[PDB]
RNA sequence: UGAGUAGCGAAAGAGGGGUGAGAAUCCCCUCCACCGAAUGCCUAAGGUUUCCUGAGGAAGGCUCGUCCGCUCAGGGUUAGUCGGGACCUAAGCCGAGGCCGAAAGGCGUAGGCGAUGGACAACAGGUUGAUAUUCCUGUACCACCUCCUCACCAUUUGAGCAAUGGGGGGACGCAGGAGGAUAGGGUAAGCGCGGUAUUGGAUAUCCGCGUCCAAGCAGUUAGGCUGGGAAAUAGGCAAAUCCGUUUCCCAUAAGCCUGAGCUGUGAUGGCGAGCGAAAUAUAGUAGCGAAGUUCCUGAUUCCACACUGCCAAGAAAAGCCUCUAGCGAGGUGAGAGGUGCCCGUACCGCAAACCGACACAGGUAGGCGAGGAGAGAAUCCUAAGGUGAUCGAGAGAACUCUCGUUAAGGAACUCGGCAAAAUGACCCCGUAACUUCGGGAGAAGGGGUGCUCUGUUAGGGUGCAAGCCCGAGAGAGCCGCAGUGAAUAGGCCCAGGCGACUGUUUAGCAAAAACACAGGUCUCUGCGAAGCCGUAAGGCGAAGUAUAGGGGCUGACGCCUGCCCGGUG
């Protein structure tokens, strides 16, 4: 048996609402 | 006439619909039917050079011969339909040939008349002959720019055209809104102004009917983004503070004439803008 | 060419298969080209025998992973042809 | 909720075949430079 | 490092055994729980074997694991009738010559492509660890071809085949209401069961089952033909005993075309409750096998867009029905003999086999969708069929969340009655200001509905009767705090600003006093159009024609809409 395993990451994203308020 | 409705509802509060009382059969025939694929407004390659249309109800035209290039032969009145695509009613006509042809349909024709398409024709309501043949003054309507062609002329419900005078070349004629031009006297044209004058009393009554049309709604220019139009901008409707009132096209809309100033038929023009 | 012998390739050795011959019908793997109207033509040749109702099937390959590189089976086409009654098999002989 | 992939087999193959891009030039450019790069999979 | 800290991905499991080195998580059995207008099945899209059997199990299983949609070995989709292609056409696209454009290319005839449509012949049980309107046992059906078997005919005085041509037909909208019948549910009968030890029932007891198709044949619910016969024809590129049209004859139906679904045939066949062997490679089958009626209830299905009504008047062609043109020496009418191809068929498709990085609380046509109560695909509990929804054990701290309760008070809380509470189910009484006379209006505000008897009611549905049902109204009585007792099915009265309204808007902070609309008004436009999309050709507007279109402004309706042309257009 060969048993051959990969494994694969990714980065991904994004969100930045960013909720911030102030100041102004 | 035109039946009024109850208020039941806010859109039964102004909506009006006409008696439909010149239409005798529910169903056109068979024979002249032809398919009508809804463009939408837009152009061959895909953008939509008119704005707000589309989305109406579905349509099948009647085949209509409004050049009556026959002649000599007497026709007779059947039936009577309603016609989706314009305002005028259909009136369908059986020849002495078994030929049958919708035509339109002057106010006034009774069932099982006789028509003479022919120039020894009576000028009797429904018959079409050459303006040459035709007395000063009678209405006439469905007039030939050109023979052959088809009358493009007074086709929509309840207009009409006059007579002032002819001569040999060409004969007067006082189109809708007063404008005149001389059209030529070998071209073909029919007498007696277009029925179902009443369309124009006809009231909508709501937002509903006009999806039906289909007349899609158009934005007001000052509530736009003035990227998209020029009146476009400002805190809230803003005033028409840029010189000149404007279309979204560059070209002014209001008292600005878009007549091109050489054209072939300005020679035609004995008389202009009477408003 | 085109000749019926060269359409079949190997019989179809399966316990579903053996049943089958009870059925008078022998299952052979067959070209993926080939139509039910030249299967009917090679029995007739090969085996003499008469021939009824012919059906064919085709399989898409399943994967065979060798360590890191996967590869696609190749696509057999087996044929079932229903054998008339009163008929010796050439089969296992 | 909905999302943008929504696949369609007729729709990947008329816009997305190999015929999509040999209706016009630039489509024939998408197919030179997909083969200039000896990708193994050209098309769709 | 934070840490052995967060998390362990909604929402029942318990026990007995079995397997095995190892069992809470796997398997089997017995209870119990949840969905059941589905957490049920059937089939697209898409996935592309993930299906099945025998093993393995390190990794992928938010945990172990003998188990997997895992990892290995073999095995599994069967078609003239199902879907698609050897048929057609729509949007749209390609597009000979061609019209245009520095080039590349753009546009568009003839023609072709293209279903989400039209046309089209197979239905009932059985079978495997699987795939079955494909394999099988029955009955069939369509199309095509004659070594054939009979029957009828005619040799250009022409028996017949009859088009790429002409017509007919196909052929189409929305809403609503009767009717006929059925897929489905339940009653009395009928047949197989059991006498039940928890008080009491051989008894108006209990459990279970109550049948079957496409077709070849007959007729019937009923609808549609508006009539049929004769003569004449400036027409339907040529022609027509076809159509259209015209003129007469007979018109209360002879006749013309299509019917759901029924009765017998299809079936001296098989489904069926229940018995259930030898034993085989001891699964559990083979095999045997009763009754198979009647009434009530019935649609969202079919007859069928059939009927009625309405406006916003609602595809295209072929398959077909005919006509001539045109082909002709052997053809037609029925039986037998054969032929009938190319692809899709597994499994997952409300989902752990897909869109989502995941075995993810979200997203995914349509076709079947039961029972009790109920108007009902509301709600609650249960059939058919599934699901034990894969980290747990136990203490019962704060604290956070989801809820249940609440003494006396009430909005004294708060930016703000936010949230919560309350009202809400049918029948009946009753109902104001105001108003465009429609409304407002479930106004508001109250009463009655639970169970028993007179009452297989009064009255209706169907039926010859017998019976099953839909069911008020009442009277007398019984009870509890309670009575649409559970569950879900409006809280109202006012007073003003803005907006006529429905609708629409920033998907992912703002849905509105914003947008839009009908209406009102101005202006422009005479067709080779004003406005446009484009270098152009082409096309939209428009198979339109000033009562029609383009643009600006204003927003239903009512009362109105004053003055100024110096400046800027």
């Amino acid at each position: 048996i060969y048993h051959r395993i990969t494994t694969w990451i990714r980065k991904v994203f994004r969100m930045n609402s960013p909720v911030n308020d102030e100041e102004d | 006439a035109i039946k009024k409705y109850k208020p039941t509802s806010n859109g039964r509060r102004g909506m009006t619909t006409s008696d439909f009382a010149e239409i005798t059969t529910d169903k056109p025939e068979k024979s002249l039917l032809a398919p009508l694929h809804k463009k939408g407004g837009r152009n061959n390659q895909g953008k939509l050079t008119v704005r707000h249309q589309g989305g109406g109800h579905k349509r099948q035209y009647r085949v209509i011969d409004f050049k009556r290039d026959k002649d000599g032969i007497p026709g007779r009145v059947a039936t009577v339909e309603y016609d989706p695509n314009r305002s005028a009613n259909i009136a369908l006509i059986n020849y002495a040939d078994g030929e049958k042809r919708y035509i339109l349909a002057p106010k006034g024709i009774q069932v099982g008349t006789e028509i003479m398409s022919g120039p020894e024709a009576d000028i009797k309501v429904g018959n079409a002959l050459p303006l040459i043949n035709i007395p000063v003054g009678t209405v006439v309507h469905n007039i030939e720019l050109k023979p052959g062609k088809g009358g493009q002329l007074v086709r929509s419900a309840g207009t009409s055209a006059q007579v002032l005078g002819k001569e040999g070349k060409y004969v007067l004629v006082r189109l809708n809104s007063g404008e005149v031009r001389m059209i030529l006297s070998a071209c073909r044209a029919s007498i007696g102004q277009v029925g179902n004058e009443q369309h124009e009393l006809i009231n909508i009554g709501k937002a509903g009917r006009s999806r039906w049309k289909g007349i899609r709604p158009t934005v007001r220019g000052s509530v736009m983004n003035p990227n998209d139009h020029p009146h476009g901008g400002g805190e809230g409707r803003a005033p028409i503070g840029r010189k000149s009132p404007m279309s979204p096209w560059g070209k002014p809309t209001l008292g600005f004439k878009t007549r091109k100033k050489k054209n072939k038929s300005d020679k035609f023009i004995v008389r202009r803008r009477k408003n | 060419m085109k000749d019926p012998r060269d359409v079949l390739k190997r019989p179809v050795i399966t316990e579903r298969s053996a049943d089958l011959m009870t059925e008078k019908k022998y299952t052979f793997e067959v070209d993926v080209r080939a139509n039910k109207t030249e299967v009917k033509d090679a029995v007739e040749s090969i085996f003499g025998v008469k021939v009824d109702k012919v059906n064919i099937m085709n399989y898409k390959g399943k994967s065979k992973r060798v360590g890191r590189y996967t590869g696609m089976t190749s696509r057999r086409r087996k044929a079932i042809v229903k054998l008339t009654a009163d008929s010796k098999e050439i089969e296992i002989f | 909720m909905k999302r943008t992939f929504q696949p369609n087999n007729r729709k990947r193959s008329k816009v997305h075949g190999f015929r999509s891009r040999m209706s016009s030039k630039n489509g024939r450019l998408v197919l030179a430079r997909r083969r200039r790069k000896g990708r193994k999979v050209l098309s769709a």
